DNA sequence: GCGCAGTTGTGCTATACAACACACTATTATATACACAGCGTGCTACT
DNA sequence: AGTAGCACGCTGTGTATATAATAGTGTGTTGTACAGCACAACTGCGC
């Protein structure tokens, strides 16, 4: 499974596939996609 | 007396939102309240049933108003009545 | 070929007497133009010969 | 003016769509064969028009056995303020 | 404009702008002065969208 | 009769085509040699059925995946021996129900049968029969939630009665006597948990159960209240 | 019949009713359940 | 203490299965009868 977010309650889901798509704790169908653990690099040009 | 101004601004007036929708708004439901009246005819002549859910289709001016405001033809008897908003900056 | 009550015969003539013209010509003046179901009028060849961004 | 309902919105659409509802008014809801043909002929010369409804009902058979016997002594007319009836 | 009583011919009233850009214009001065620029762009649009059409 | 085009390098012949295709340049070249394959690369019964299903699909409100599921459901069925009538108010009414079942979304015969007048019975064999024609051309729980709606129920509420839903089904007891009186029963347990009132004979109504029939429910419910309790 | 002076016109503008034929549904039993709606009886409250 | 009203409980009929009987009655289908330029061409009117 992969980790998502609520809208509003910004409560950590990782709910899996056919789950259809839904917030548990509350109605909001707006999921975000909870940003990638790994390291990311600037240069600070 | 001078040739009347066709350009005089006291004279043209503005239609906003209010206006508009009163027009179509009414044309639809114009249409709707006509196709009640089907439905009657077509029952009572045809003796069958009556169910208000039937008698009334929502989509009618439901989906007409989306419509109109999605397109922005008001009829075309009008275009581009409805325009996306300019987000490009406050002021815009 | 049967059943010709030539009040048929004569309107179904016309019709496509009217197809083959709306074909060839769609904005002839004064006659109803052909429709495509979207409510686009249809794009006759004569369309996409006559303005400019026409073929020529 | 204009009333803005202000409930939890949920019980008015559940009455709008398809409720589990209905109904709770309504608007619009809409003697043997010899004497029976004996009876019948005697009802032919006091009424010159007559139906196998009126038949029927008098006879108490089907009207399709009253429309077989009938097209032996009677005929029917279609046209007029008689129409569909046996002379 | 409605700033000035009726029959006013005085070159103010119909339009004449005293100020230079550098000091400025009174508002009634102004607008005319906008008056006189959208004449300009309009023509122009005019001019410029009907010579091609010759050029052509 | 053949027609089909096959592309491949005359230079490798070594394998069928494995090459790439590059849009941007708009040609097909292998990926071995590197070669250019191609250049240039372009850019009346149904009706009227479907016109009164639609109609009622809409005023029933179903969003489109459905509607369009019963069509093509319906469109399957269509002119078929087995199903030797009905007179269309059967068959639109029971492929709608299918579009539903099929599209995940849940509708109660008792609700259809507010849009149709179906007789009942009749319409369970057309149903059934419809459904073995679907085989040959080879679930309550979503009934919770749309009730609340017509209560207007908090969230908690909906998945309380969701888990009561599940709990119930496995403790057995009855089977249930139909879906709809366990889901409004569990329903009523579980708003009479909270103190939210709707009393009872507001819910028969609003609901059309009978209050006999959610009383009765009750009972029962209440005796295994030990087992129910999520937290 | 001919000519002249209005009007038009034409491109472009970066089905209903009646009769006949064909299909059908009413009824009776049996376990099953499960359901829903009404009717009767009992209890409580008010006069 | 008596009467009326309300609530609860129990009994009856829908839902579903098969299966035969056989009507006439109802529904559907088919057949018959009745009811913004600027310049270009026609046409119309007058001589
Ligand atoms: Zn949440
Ligand atoms: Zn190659």
């Amino acid at each position: 499974t992969l980790k998502y977010i609520c809208a509003e309650c910004s409560s950590k889901l990782s709910l899996s596939r056919t789950d259809a798509v839904r917030c548990k704790d509350c109605g909001h169908r707006i999921l975000l996609k909870a940003r990638t653990k790994r390291l990311v690099q600037f240069e600070a040009r | 007396k001078d040739q009347d101004d066709r350009d005089h601004f006291g004279k043209k007036r503005l239609d906003l939102a209010g206006p508009l929708l009163a027009q179509l708004f009414k044309t639809l439901f114009k249409k709707l309240t006509k196709d009640i009246f089907r439905y009657m005819q077509r029952t009572v002549e045809e003796a069958h049933d009556f169910n208000m859910k039937l008698a009334i289709n929502a989509k009618t001016i439901t989906s007409g108003l989306k419509y109109a405001l999605a397109t922005g033809n008001w009829g075309s008897s009008r275009a581009g009545v409805s325009q996306v908003l300019n987000r490009y900056t406050y002021s815009s | 070929h049967n059943g010709a009550p030539h009040h048929a015969i004569e309107e179904a003539e016309s019709l496509l007497q009217f197809h083959v013209a709306t074909y060839m010509d769609n904005d002839i003046a004064g006659q109803p133009q052909a429709l495509q179901k979207s409510g686009r009028p249809v794009k006759s060849i004569r369309a996409r010969l006559k303005g400019k961004e026409g073929r020529i | 003016r204009i009333t803005t309902l202000d409930e939890t919105v949920g019980v008015t659409m559940s009455h709008t769509g398809m409720s589990m509802r209905s109904d709770n008014s309504n608007f619009l809801k809409v003697m043997p064969k010899k004497e029976i043909l004996d009876y019948l002929f005697k009802l032919f010369d006091e009424y010159d028009y007559w139906s196998l409804k009126g038949l029927k009902e008098r006879t108490r058979q089907p009207e399709a056995h009253l429309k077989e016997c009938l097209d032996k002594v009677a005929t029917l007319v279609k046209k007029g303020p008689y129409a569909f009836k046996y002379t | 404009l409605p700033h000035f009583s009726k029959d006013d011919y005085s070159p103010e009233s119909k339009g004449f702008v005293e100020n230079s850009y550098l000091r400025g214009l009174t508002p009634q001065e102004f607008f005319f002065h906008a008056m006189g620029g959208r004449e300009g762009l309009i023509d122009t649009a005019v001019k410029t969208a009907e010579t091609g059409y010759i050029q052509r | 009769p053949n027609l089909n085009i096959v592309l491949t390098c005359p230079e490798c012949k070594v394998y069928p085509p494995k090459i790439v295709e590059r849009f941007s340049e708009g040609d097909v070249v292998c990926a071995l040699c590197g070669l250019v394959l191609s250049d240039k690369l372009v850019d009346n019964e149904v009706q009227a059925a479907f016109a009164k299903i639609t109609m009622l699909c809409d005023a029933a409100e179903l969003p489109k995946i459905v509607k369009d599921c019963a069509k093509e459901a319906y469109k399957l069925c269509h002119d078929e021996k087995t199903l030797k009538g009905k007179s269309m108010e059967s068959i639109m009414a029971a492929s709608i129900l299918i579009g539903c079942r099929r599209a995940e979304v849940a509708r109660t015969f008792k609700e259809i049968q507010s849009l149709i007048h179906v007789k009942t019975k009749e319409f369970g064999k057309t149903l059934n029969i419809m459904k073995n024609i679907l085989r040959g051309k080879s679930q309550n729980l979503t009934y919770i939630p749309r009730f609340c709606s017509h209560l207007g129920l908090p969230m908690q509420v909906t998945t309380s009665a969701e888990y009561t839903a599940k709990k119930c089904k496995e403790i057995k007891e009855i089977a249930g006597k139909s879906p709809i009186t366990i889901a409004v029963v569990s329903i009523y347990l579980n708003i009479l948990l909270f103190q939210i009132p709707i009393t009872a004979a507001k819910v028969g109504q609003t609901l059309q159960v009978t209050e006999g029939t959610i009383k009765s429910g009750y009972k029962i419910l209440y005796e295994h209240r030990d087992k129910l309790v999520d937290p």
